[PDB]
């Protein structure tokens, strides 16, 4: 790793080299968003105050 | 028997490979610099990184 900033220098033969990125093309993928924990709701009252 | 060992011990000296001119230069690291002298330590492990 080139420290902790998302790179990975990773050195191997040719033949691990391309079955790992295509591995690695399947089962990676950024990761999920939280949703909220606060949402917001306007009511425009017509009858009531 | 006996020449041969002396043949050897001197030989030795008479031969030797030869030298690598070890050159120095310096590096104005950007980023953080811990990292990227470990990673001077994992990857080409003989560098002399001071």
């Amino acid at each position: 790793p080139v420290g902790q900033t998302g790179q990975l220098v990773l050195n191997g033969a040719q033949a691990q080299l391309d079955t790992a990125l295509a591995l690695l093309e399947q089962v990676d993928r950024p990761a999920p968003v939280a949703e909220s924990r606060t949402v917001q709701r306007v009511f425009q009252l017509v009858n009531a105050s | 028997r006996t020449s041969v060992n002396r043949a050897i011990i001197l030989l030795g000296q008479v031969d030797r490979a030869p030298e690598i001119p070890i050159v120095q230069r310096i590096y104005t690291v950007r980023g953080q610099a811990a990292d990227i002298t470990a990673l001077l330590a994992a990857q080409y492990p003989t560098l002399r990184v001071t």
